């Protein structure tokens, strides 16, 4: 079936189901060599790859010498890497981000109107890391030339989402939240009852146990080809269960975002999805492979390791159909659980939420579900991030239970845009703390911030958006939005909302 | 003016009226030193224009005479400035104390040429000029006779004083004292030296008192002549 | 934390000046020539195309480019914490406007001789260094006139206006340090680039009893050598007169100044301890306040102080830096659905807290003691603003 | 890991001297203060009572004032939690009080004085409160005053009954009840005049002693069983032949209305016991000691646990979930412990985290009197009742997680310790769990701990933590686990397989070698030796194949 879709390099992308509009808006991606050969007669010798080929990118390509000049020259002046630049092109502001590795430079440029600078910086880090996950060091992706036809697809999806978000009311909500959530060091996670967590953990653990009686060595006189490292399961875009290390979970989710596999599962019934790749994880035989199997809104990712308990591998092997059958069979057994997981999405697994429109326009449980103080629920929206375990909690389809009128829908957008700005300070604090920790081997700084917030007025009401960073041995980020009528303490909300939370 | 009168005990008491905590008390444009109720002092005021080539220390000279901090960075003066300096003195002829209010007018060398009105502005009532030359620049020294004949011009009854600057940079001296003496042999000038050093609030007083008293002697005396 | 400012004539590629500072302290250090040529050459490379280069940054530092008219490119590099593109962009507008005040637009645009500027732009160095260095004023950052609340709403304004008739100009103001106590209606109607730079020009200079500086007016007469006069009648306190060729300073005799200012000597003496603190001493500030910044957005004026609680850390220098960094943050987020308040809580542990609110036309920011309850931050700022509303 | 709390004191007294910037403690007001308005704004924003209302039918502010005066005029004899938000107090001189609450907040105070003239007016010693009757003991007479209910104490019948016993010498008598009418037991420290415990029947003819016993040792406490309603459980202070303190534990059963001892257990103490508490599952006894030792014993096992309290733990209150034990003191200090007796840090609500090993009430509200009583408000259950001698009264509120739906069970402590990577503590709870009673919780707790550790880089410390976690099932102290092994063996062995693969990859060899033996897998031995072929460490060699053939 899917065997015919296996590529000569061992890659498999099988899917079965049950950009002219952007070209007026300037954008570009380029990979450049920083090693000049001025003796060469070749034009554009500096460009190893670029995308798109369009009027939209041609203007930025024509000024590419600026990026090369600044990257080396500013670094020579400050002793540090260049991270960004900002230009006006055809009267429109564009931000360009830089990432330099091994004497090569990656550049991404997007219009300021759709993409604030801090979003762009997170996007270049996300692109460089996802490319590294798929290909190893960036030269392995770009300098091969032959990879261009698929790099174009990767960038085509990247630009389409960045410039026309949600164009690829729940879909509009996802577009509103994507600006913040896709750049978090974690994945969206769904909070479940322990009864469901135990059933999911037990079923998921079968893969790591690798009790492959049908593939036993004594039956084939052969060592099994891979050791299963761990796996993680998603439903309808939410992670529900994982036995995999936090760093591997984030890299894998980034792959799935770039191929839109998770948001596709959120809208459509997929009859089958099978993906197989060699992958290049952060660890340290050194060969690892990623297998993804999807079914009926479920997406299951498994990492496989060569060597160890397993046989060594060389060359570029195709997918092992036996391991694929084991993953598919495991995922099929969860179909009977699907009604219970949906019930958890239908209800509020978290705190109770109120609609903003209401303000301008069993009971023990409902009071336990009030994150905010007082008899009235002033909570509208929140994002809770556990930075250690890579998981975050948001409102779900609850947002549709909220009216979503002219007041509420605008207020969701304001929340995510403000939280992007809040993270900028938190990210700066965290990097400084890591730098200090290594330097150990400032007064009036605004940088080491624990809280930030903004209050807004609205009309068809005061709407308060606040976030907090925790720098203690258990680092956390919390974002909450609530009505101005009730005062709140970030510590009490953080305790109530993070207590008992683990992957 | 009695030489080193300020070193006497009576002199110390009068220095105290311009000092606070052994530091200069700067005065506002219409502010005055406060005398003891038993003390009556004759107050005189003079209009002094500071002139010379850029980089000669004209701003630094006034700050030293004022007891104000002397700048290190050579910012150019952009326009007309006035510094007001208060300094008591005992008179040798009258035995009375006369207190001076010196107005140091300082247009800046560049400002004078860019704006034609500024030079006449500094001359509305001027009754003295200070001509600076550097010890480390012969050109400012050799141009001095021209400055003496052209800035003062033909005007009668005008006080002209030449001051050397940057003496502390002795290793860089371009003009030996022999040449300065030869200059004084032709011009009979009241030559003064200032070291415009950027220790404590009284340290400036001890060094600047020599030049302030020499300045007082010409301004006071010529006022008695008029 | 080094800062460097470069200016080049855009057409010649020849640097007109370089200025620098470290830690807010002015310095003589300049960039290497090959570096400077690359900093300007890259901008002009973009200019050969329609694409403008406005900014770039590195992990530790930021750089901003501006292109003024046809003749000037300004490039600034800064390692200072709290630096942002808006903060630098406003600073470059202030640097350019300072260049306009000293040589004018007629000389600065359409440049015929780079050498003429090399000698004439040195005149701007003291004011430029003030923008790059540490200062007690926020007008450069806010584009508001730095102001202080007068001891009286009557006698100061009445005397000032009568004096303006005596001096023959409609534009008169009294300021302590860089802070305006009172001003006439002519003086108040000046546009931001002029209204802010004028008191900065006066307050950045070494203290003088009197001044007459050439100013080319950023509005109305950028081609005419109008003159700014000041009279420092009391220490730290001076009048500004914005004048044509008359009066001469020699005609502003002490008797004239005694008639118009001796009757106010007592409240003027009071204005000196007032200088450092924008509010009346009896103003009911909360004891947790370390400092205050109030802006009136329609009237282009603001109050600033770090005086209200002298006993606690930070030092006054440190307090001003926190407020400047916070304003910069407010300026890019809360200020251009409609934001009305903002706050910060700093670490490590119990660090300092900051608040801001906007009520209609006026916006207040506070620096607060680390012990102040976080839930009271909004209600405190709101009450403080309401208490301030009658004053501004 | 710590618990976050806030305290509500139901009093109007200014004498508490509570800091006005302290948001963790609340007080009621009548019609130092510099931050009080800010605290009031928060309290009003949260719809807390602040100034109490006086309404014609219910003068709450004034009725509270009388209650405070009752506490000062006379000792409270009894406090009982009739419902999760309702309670009653009984005072000397017979005044009864009833309070009704909403969450932590007091809503009304009722003072009932109808009983005052009905009593013999001897000193009470102890009492039992009513659903249909009140029983009062006395120090100076061998009588139980009996009040039958059918102001609300209006439909009264008054009587009293003679009790067999010793001559009255101001006897420190105590009372307990199993299920209102069904059983009453009266006892005191020290044939009928030598006996010190009485089993009392409840009849239409009044209270009577059905039988009496004399215990071997004076009781520290007495309880009725909830699962065994006819059992009277005692903890008694005793001395060994080596003259060392012991806590006796004895069960007395009523058989044909004859009370007799059925079983005796003994637990050695490092010092003489000063307090007794039984847990909610009635399978553990917790004993406080004079030297501040805390000793726990599990009835189903020979296992005991020790801990050192800072507080001289004179009073103990077990949370109904069984997950939390609190140590109180007469000194007004509170300390929080795990069921494993691992210390838990505690904090009152504040803008920043700052946990402490112990909580001193004196630090926050300057209480002028000794702490007498702690109770969990069992008729979720996040309220702890506090009573000081001569007041104040109040409730300590515990913040509970939303995502746990307000639950604070042992499973939730595993999740909370894993949240903070406090692995040994999570393991000690897992060892405290009974596989034969709590199998679902044991599998979940183990899975959380193992899944947490297998995500981590291996270290020698973590090798021990992973081994210990599986050791809680594979190496039980109780061989009777064989009854339930068939239920748990599968999910546990699956974790063991994961551990084998994890340790093989780190070339530890020996642990993977032994794990394969305990697991008994046919093919797993084959990964052993296969690695050896590239290492030279052929400890198993060909034996892997012989074992595969035998399995
Ligand atoms: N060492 C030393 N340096 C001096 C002295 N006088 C002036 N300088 C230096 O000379 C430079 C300029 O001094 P100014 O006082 O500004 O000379 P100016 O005559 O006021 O120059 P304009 O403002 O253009 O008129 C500074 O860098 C000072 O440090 C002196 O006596 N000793």
């Amino acid at each position: 079936e899917w065997l015919d879709s296996v590529q000569k390099n061992g890659e498999l992308f099988y899917l079965e189901l049950s950009q002219h509009s952007t070209l007026s808006i300037p954008h570009i991606s380029m990979y450049l060599t920083l090693q000049l050969q001025s003796e060469a007669a070749r034009e554009e010798q500096e460009i190893l790859y670029h995308y798109p080929v369009s009027e939209a990118s041609q203007k930025l390509k024509s000024v590419r010498g600026i990026f090369l000049t600044l990257c080396d020259m500013l670094e020579s002046v400050t002793g540090t890497q260049v991270t960004s630049s900002s230009l006006h092109l055809n009267g429109k502001q564009i931000h360009v981000a830089y990432l330099k590795e091994s004497d090569k430079l990656l550049l991404i440029g997007l219009p300021a109107e759709e993409v604030p600078l801090p979003q762009l910086r997170n996007m270049i880090e996300d692109v460089a890391q996802t490319l590294k996950f798929m290909y190893g060091s960036l030269d392995s992706a770009f300098c091969q030339v032959e990879n261009a036809p698929r790099l174009d697809h990767f960038f085509s999806l990247f630009f389409e989402r960045a410039l026309r978000p949600g164009k690829l009311s729940a879909q509009q909500y996802a577009a509103a939240s994507a600006v913040l959530l896709d750049n978090l060091p974690g994945v969206r996670w769904l909070v479940l009852p322990q009864e469901l967590k135990v059933e999911l953990d037990t079923a998921l653990s079968d893969l790591e146990a690798a009790d492959f009686e049908e593939l036993s060595e004594d039956y084939y006189d052969m060592r099994r080809l891979y050791t299963i490292l761990g796996s993680s399961l998603f439903y309808k875009g939410y992670m529900v269960c994982s036995h995999l290390p936090k760093d591997d979970v984030i890299e894998i989710a980034a792959y799935c975002r770039q191929h839109c596999l998770l948001p596709l599962a959120a809208k459509q019934r997929i009859g089958q999805l099978i993906i197989w790749r060699e992958v290049f994880p952060r660890h340290h035989e050194g060969r690892y492979f990623l297998l993804v199997v999807g079914l009926r809104h479920y997406l299951l990712c498994v990492l496989l390791e060569a060597g160890g308990c397993a046989s060594k591998a060389t060359g570029n092997p195709g997918p092992d159909c036996i391991y694929v059958d084991q993953v598919r069979a495991t995922l099929h057994q969860l179909e009977g659980v699907d009604s219970r997981i949906e019930e958890q999405l239908a209800t509020s697994p978290g705190p109770c939420l109120s609609c903003a429109d209401w303000f301008l326009a069993e009971l023990e449980v409902y009071d336990i579900m009030k994150l905010t103080s007082g008899p009235e629920n002033t909570l509208f929206h929140y994002v809770a991030l556990e930075t250690v375990q890579g998981i975050f909690i948001t409102p779900t389809h609850e947002e549709v239970a909220q009216l979503g009128g002219s007041v509420h829908s605008q207020l969701i957008k304001n929340f995510h845009q403000c939280c992007l700005s809040i993270r900028a300070f938190f990210q700066q604090t965290l990097k400084e703390e890591k730098k200090k920790a290594l330097s150990d081997g400032s007064v009036s700084s605004l940088s080491p911030v624990k809280e930030h917030g903004v209050l807004f007025e609205c009309s068809p009401m005061s709407y308060w958006v606040v976030g907090r960073l925790f720098l203690n041995p258990k680092p956390q980020e919390l974002y909450v939005c609530f009505h101005d009528s009730v005062s709140e303490i970030a510590i009490e909300m953080a305790f109530k909302l993070f207590f008992g939370l683990t992957l | 003016i009695v030489p080193d009168w300020h070193e006497t005990v009576e002199g110390k008491e009068y220095l105290a009226c311009i000092l606070r905590k052994n530091r200069r008390r700067e005065f506002g444009l219409l502010e005055r030193p406060v005398l003891p109720p038993s003390v009556v002092i004759d107050t005189a005021s003079y209009k002094i224009f500071v002139s010379g080539k850029s980089g000669v220390g004209k701003t630094a000279l006034v700050a030293k005479l004022a007891g104000l901090e002397v700048p290190i960075v050579h910012h150019e003066t952009t326009g007309i400035q006035t510094t007001v300096v208060f300094w008591p003195a005992k008179l040798k002829a009258s035995d009375c104390v006369v207190m001076f209010r010196f107005e140091f007018w300082d247009c800046g060398e560049s400002a004078l040429k860019k704006f034609d009105h500024m030079l006449p502005a500094c001359k509305e009532n001027a009754d003295a000029f200070l001509f600076l030359f550097s010890f480390t620049d012969r050109a400012s020294f050799e141009d001095l006779p021209g400055q003496l004949t052209r800035v003062a011009g033909e005007a009668p009854g005008l006080v002209k004083i030449v001051i050397g600057s940057k003496f502390d940079q002795y290793m860089h001296t371009d003009v030996p004292a022999r040449d300065l003496t030869a200059f004084r042999q032709a011009w009979e000038l009241p030559l003064f030296r200032v070291k415009s050093v950027p220790l404590d609030g009284r340290a400036g007083l001890a060094d600047t008192a020599h030049v302030l008293n020499g300045l007082a002697e010409q301004l006071w005396h010529q006022d008695q002549v008029a | 934390s080094p800062v460097h400012l470069l200016c080049l004539a855009a057409s010649s590629g020849v640097p007109l000046f370089c200025r620098s500072s470290s830690g807010g302290a002015p310095s003589r250090q300049q960039l290497p020539f090959s570096v400077i040529g690359s900093l300007n050459g890259v901008h002009m490379f973009g200019q050969n195309l329609d694409v403008q280069l406005n900014s770039a940054r590195t992990e530790d530092t930021t750089v901003v480019w501006k292109n003024f008219h046809d003749s000037i490119t300004l490039i600034v590099l800064s390692s200072e914490e709290g630096t942002s593109e808006l903060r630098l962009e406003r600073m470059l507008h202030m640097v350019f406007g300072a260049m306009v005040l000293i040589v004018g637009l007629e000389e600065l645009t359409n440049i015929r001789n780079v050498e003429r500027l090399k000698k004439e732009l040195r005149a701007s160095y003291c004011l430029i260094d003030s923008f790059l260095g540490n200062s007690e004023l926020i007008g450069d950052l806010t584009q508001c006139v730095d102001c202080v609340i007068p001891p009286e709403g009557s006698a100061m304004q009445e005397t000032l206006s009568g004096f303006a008739e005596a001096t023959g100009t409609a534009f008169v103001s009294l300021l302590v340090s860089g802070r305006v106590v009172a001003a006439t209606e002519g003086w108040w109607r000046l546009g931001m680039p002029e209204a802010v730079l004028l008191p900065w020009l006066v307050g950045s200079l070494p203290p003088q009893a009197a001044r007459d500086y050439p100013v080319y007016l950023p509005h109305g007469s950028p081609t005419v050598p109008h003159r700014l006069l000041t009279l420092t009648l009391l220490r730290g306190l001076e009048l500004c007169l914005l004048c044509g060729p008359r009066p001469p300073l020699g005609q502003l005799d002490p008797q004239l100044m005694e008639r118009w200012w001796q009757p106010l000597l007592e409240p003027l003496r009071a204005c000196l301890p007032l200088g450092p603190r924008a509010l009346p001493e009896g103003f009911p500030l909360h004891s947790d306040i370390l400092g205050l910044l109030l802006l009136h957005l329609e009237l282009r004026r603001c109050l600033f102080t770090v005086e209200p609680s002298k006993d606690k850390e930070p030092s006054p220098e440190q307090r001003r830096r926190l407020l400047r960094n916070f304003y910069t943050l407010v300026a890019t987020t809360h200020f251009p659905q409609m934001p009305r308040a903002c706050y910060l809580v700093l670490g490590p542990g119990m660090g300092w807290q900051l608040v801001a609110v906007q009520l209609g036309l006026r916006l207040l920011l506070l620096l607060l003691s680390p012990h102040t309850p976080t839930h009271g931050l909004r209600s405190l700022a709101t009450r403080t603003l309401q208490a301030l509303t009658p004053l501004l | 890991s710590f618990c976050l709390t806030e305290l509500h004191l139901w009093s109007l007294k200014s004498t508490l001297h509570i800091a006005d910037r302290d948001i963790g403690v609340y007080q009621y007001y009548d019609k130092e203060h510099g931050n009080l308005e800010e605290k009031q704004r928060l309290a009003e924003s949260r719809d807390y009572p602040w100034t109490l209302k006086n309404r014609r039918p219910e003068k709450l502010r004034d009725s509270l004032k009388e209650l405070e005066e009752l506490m000062q005029s006379s000792p409270c004899v009894l406090s009982k939690w009739k419902s999760k938000y309702i309670c009653q107090l009984l005072f000397g001189s017979g005044v009864l009080v009833s309070l009704s609450l909403s969450g932590p907040q007091l809503e009304k105070v009722v003072i009932d004085r109808s009983l005052v003239g009905k009593l013999i007016s001897d000193t009470i010693s102890d009492a039992l409160l009513t659903d249909s009757f009140i029983i009062l003991s006395f120090l100076a007479q061998n009588k139980l005053c009996f009040i039958q209910f059918t102001l609300s104490a209006l439909d009264l019948k008054i009587s009293y009954y003679d009790i067999p016993g010793p001559a009255n010498r101001t006897i420190d008598r105590h009372l307990a009840v199993n299920s209102t009418q069904d059983l009453v037991v009266c006892w005191w420290p020290l044939e009928k005049d030598r006996a010190n415990m009485l089993l009392l029947g409840f009849t239409q003819g009044g209270l009577e002693v059905l039988s009496f016993v004399r215990t071997e040792w004076s009781p520290l406490d007495v309880h009725f069983g909830t699962k065994q309603p006819y059992q009277v459980f005692t903890v008694e202070c005793s001395v060994s032949v080596d003259k060392e303190p012991m806590a006796d534990s004895c069960i007395y059963e009523s058989v044909r209305n004859k009370l007799h001892c059925v079983s005796v257990t003994r637990i050695p103490l490092r010092s003489k016991a000063i307090s007794c508490c039984r847990n909610s599952t009635e399978d553990k006894l917790i004993v406080g000691c004079e030297d501040s030792s805390v000793i726990l014993y599990e009835a189903h096992r020979g296992v005991t646990l020790l801990a050192q309290a800072e507080l001289r733990p004179s009073l103990i209150s077990c949370h109904p979930s069984g997950a939390i034990l609190l140590v109180g003191s007469n000194q007004g200090e509170l300390q929080i412990f795990d069921i494993a007796l691992s210390p838990i840090n505690i904090q009152l609500l504040a803008e920043d985290y700052s946990p402490k090993e112990t909580l001193q009430f004196k630090k926050f509200f300057d209480v002028s009197s000794s702490l007498v009583q702690m109770q969990w408000m069992a008729p979720i259950c996040d309220l702890l009742f506090l009573r000081f001698n001569k007041g104040p009264l109040g409730v300590l509120l515990f913040k509970l997680g939303i995502l746990t739906r307000g639950q604070l069970g042992l499973v939730d402590l595993i999740l909370q310790y894993i949240h903070y990577s406090e692995v040994y503590e999570a393991i000690s709870i897992l060892r405290s769990m009974d596989w034969d009673t709590l199998g679902q919780q044991c599998l979940i707790g183990m899975g959380t701990i193992v899944n947490h550790l297998l995500r981590q880089r291996l270290t020698p410390e973590r090798e021990a933590q992973l081994e210990a976690s599986l050791g809680t099932f594979y190496a039980p102290t109780r061989p009777l686990l064989d009854t339930t092994i068939l239920e748990y063996r599968e999910p546990v062995s699956k974790y063991a397989r994961r551990l084998f693969h994890h340790l093989l990859r780190y070339k530890r060899f020996e642990k993977a070698f032994l794990l394969a033996v305990d697991i008994g897998a046919r093919d797993l031995f084959m990964d052993i030796h296969y690695l050896a072929l590239d290492m030279g460490e052929l400890a198993l060699a060909e034996v892997a194949r012989r074992r595969a053939h035998d399995i």
